[PDB]
């Protein structure tokens, strides 16, 4: 399989950006494989 | 290896699929392990070899050690620079929540994008990359919350 990268833009903070999403407080466990699961 | 954000693509005999995103900084490519499974990448005519990685953190760097050292300050709003499949990069600002774990708190963003957005950078107000998007959980209503996953610059 050909896995390749392509440039997609500059990394820049946008002034006056759209704000969205809440700020959830969650209890989670991280296993040795990198899985996060809710407790 | 010019600095910037990149799509990670796969192709066989037909068209291409965007499997993720990553950050080129200081000559090193940074993405999430689940995007590449820790395998080599092509960049134009060149090959990028895995250098550092950690499946528990779900991170991998190419060409050199992990370079992204900025940390979420635990207080301020952040921006996801989302690079979704088939769409140009867009900035989304949010106040992170928190993944509380037995080993400490991790900032987390309640922003939901396609799987191939994995690896998109999360930024502080100075434009520094404070982590990568895409290792998270699905909450009761089916929506998504991603850790702000950051490595260690040794
Ligand atoms: C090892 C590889 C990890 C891959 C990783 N997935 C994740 O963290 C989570 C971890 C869940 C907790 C594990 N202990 N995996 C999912 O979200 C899978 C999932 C679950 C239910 C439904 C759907 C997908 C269908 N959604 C899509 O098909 C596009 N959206 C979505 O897939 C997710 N949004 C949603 N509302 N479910 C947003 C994915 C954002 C990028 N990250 C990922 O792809």
């Amino acid at each position: 399989v050909d896995m390749y990268i392509e440039r997609a833009g500059d990394i820049t903070w946008e002034k006056d950006a759209e704000v969205t999403g809440n700020s959830p407080r969650l209890d989670v466990a991280l296993d040795e494989s990198g899985d996060f699961s809710l407790v | 290896t010019t600095d910037g954000v990149y799509r990670v693509m796969t192709r066989r005999l037909l068209g291409s699929t965007q499997v993720g995103v990553g950050v080129m900084q200081e000559g090193v490519f940074h993405t999430m392990w689940h995007v590449t499974k820790g395998a080599a990448l092509r960049s134009g005519e060149g090959r990028l070899d895995p250098y550092w990685g950690d499946v528990k953190q779900d991170l991998v760097s190419y060409c050199g050690p992990w370079k992204l050292d900025a940390a979420w300050d635990g207080l301020s709003e952040v921006q996801l620079l989302a690079v979704p499949p088939g769409e140009r990069a867009k900035n989304i600002q949010t106040l992170p929540g928190i993944f509380k774990t037995k080993d400490g708190d991790i900032g987390a963003v309640a922003l939901d994008y396609p799987a191939g957005t994995s690896g998109s950078p999360i930024l502080d107000k100075c434009g520094r990359v404070i982590g990568l998007y895409g290792n998270g959980v699905v909450i009761k209503n089916g929506s998504y919350v991603s850790a702000i996953t950051q490595g260690k610059r040794e």
